[PDB]
């Protein structure tokens, strides 16, 4: 995943 | 093969057709391909008989072609008949997924993570596609897909151009689109002669979006449009004016009334400070002060994300646009079947 890549580790969710 | 009306045969390589949400190009439907062995997303067009609804089919078609970008849809592969006189639709097939930034700024509040993330997708995207001399011309939420990690994919290239100084035709503003609340204030008074500029000024309004969940500047008409524009970003200064050539446009707005800016901290008061800063550059009335996309990428909002080392652009700009006004349907449907070649057997 490009935002792990980046080093982010926030898990963005969706919920639609 | 069975989608609420018409024969959706895309073949025994896909099966398992289930029925998706609207796109623009007509019936969109789900399904499994059983060779790549994973669901796939698949868009039925049959736009033979008009000239624009062609036109639009072999510009979405010859661009994504040649695209290869992670925040870019691609296509997977195309389905049409075997003879010029037998292909009457055009199936294409794509990736799957999950849903699209409209679908989701109408059931969530996005967290200033998401917001900066998927800000940072559409970016890294715009860049690839400018730097491919391309203008992609409709950008808007519903353009923007998402799956069920964040990921994001710009699609919809049906009315993108080259940014052919060349030649660039006027009629714009009078395409039918589903929305023009995204479009950037010069569509509407310069004939023509837009740059790659009105992209981001489309990315400012989707962020704008993003921040409250509501469009910026949803106006009922083009006049409307306008007075929305204006009555945020205030009346244009002398120096502004001098970005409209045309005439009757300038007179038009000198015959406006004076509005004073609303400071950006008041429309979105829970908005991070950097965001607001970056949505000022993008959302600047003059084509030439907006800010580009490579600028936009170094912003200090975007800096957790920033990498210019993981940012591909095109090996090859689009030198030339296409004479496809010109061309009736039938040289078009020809194109369209020369284009499509690549993937009969």
């Amino acid at each position: 995943r490009l935002q792990e890549r980046r080093g982010s580790n926030v898990a963005l969710m969706l919920d639609c | 093969e069975m989608v609420r009306g018409q024969v959706f045969d895309v073949g025994p390589r896909y099966t398992n057709l289930s029925y998706i949400g609207e796109g623009a190009y007509g019936m969109v439907c789900s399904a499994y391909d059983n060779l790549n062995k994973v669901r796939v997303a698949i868009k039925k067009i049959s736009p033979f008989e008009h000239q624009t609804y062609c036109q639009r089919t072999l510009r979405e078609i010859k661009i994504l072609l040649r695209f290869r970008h992670e925040n870019i849809i691609g296509i997977n592969d195309i389905i049409r008949a075997p003879t010029i006189e037998q292909m009457k639709d055009v199936y294409i097939v794509q990736d799957l997924m999950e849903t699209d930034l409209y679908k989701l700024l109408k059931c969530q509040h996005l967290s200033n993570d998401h917001i900066c993330y998927f800000l940072y997708q559409i970016l890294r995207g715009l860049k690839y596609i400018h730097s491919a001399n391309v203008l992609h011309r409709d950008l808007k939420p519903s353009n923007l897909l998402l799956n069920t990690t964040c990921d994001l994919k710009i699609c919809d290239f049906g009315l993108a151009r080259v940014a052919d100084p060349d030649h660039d035709h006027t009629g714009f503003l009078t395409e039918y689109v589903a929305t023009r609340w995204y479009r950037a204030p010069e569509i509407m008074l310069n004939s023509k002669g837009y740059t790659k500029s009105i992209d981001i000024w489309s990315v400012g309004c989707i962020l704008a979006e993003m921040l409250s969940n509501r469009p910026i500047f949803p106006g009922k008409h083009y006049l409307d449009q306008l007075n929305h524009i204006l009555g945020i970003l205030g009346s244009p200064s002398q120096e502004d004016l001098n970005c409209i050539i045309n005439l009757k446009a300038r007179n038009y707005l000198l015959s406006l009334p004076h509005k004073n800016k609303v400071p950006w901290n008041r429309l979105f008061p829970n908005a991070d400070s950097k965001a607001l800063d970056l949505l000022d550059k993008m959302l600047t009335f003059n084509p030439h002060k907006r800010i580009e996309v490579e600028q936009a990428l170094a912003h200090p909002y975007l800096e957790q994300y920033y990498d210019p080392s993981d940012e591909p652009i095109a090996e090859a700009p689009f030198k030339f646009d296409m004479e496809l006004d010109d061309l009736p349907k039938e040289k078009l449907k020809e194109l369209i079947f020369e284009e499509t070649a690549r993937f009969q057997p």
